[PDB]
């Protein structure tokens, strides 16, 4: 997914951005990732449960 | 505000050069001659 960033890829948008415009597409990829984890991790508990 | 130490910085550069003067750019300036840090906190002032 790309959480609205321009490109899902790393290197992609670090090619073709500067440090300061990639990194709040970054930032947005970050916060993706790391909210799809939390919604996993919430997901296991409850089938844990 | 208040800071613990200050730095100035002065040169000479071309009038459509300045856009080099900026954290994390690259180019002549940025690259060979003079670089800022990406996490740069400060001022730029340039006149012609």
């Amino acid at each position: 997914s790309k959480f609205g960033a321009i490109s899902s890829v790393l290197n992609d948008i670090f090619s073709r951005l500067d440090p300061p415009e990639a990194e709040v597409q970054i930032d947005r990829l970050i916060t993706g990732r790391l909210q799809s984890l939390q919604t996993y991790v919430t997901q296991q508990l409850i089938r844990a449960a | 505000l208040c800071f613990t130490n200050v730095y100035a910085d002065s040169f000479v550069i071309r009038g459509d050069e300045v856009r080099q003067i900026a954290p994390g750019q690259t180019g002549n300036i940025a690259d060979y001659n003079y670089k800022l840090p990406d996490d740069f906190t400060g001022c730029v002032i340039a006149w012609n």
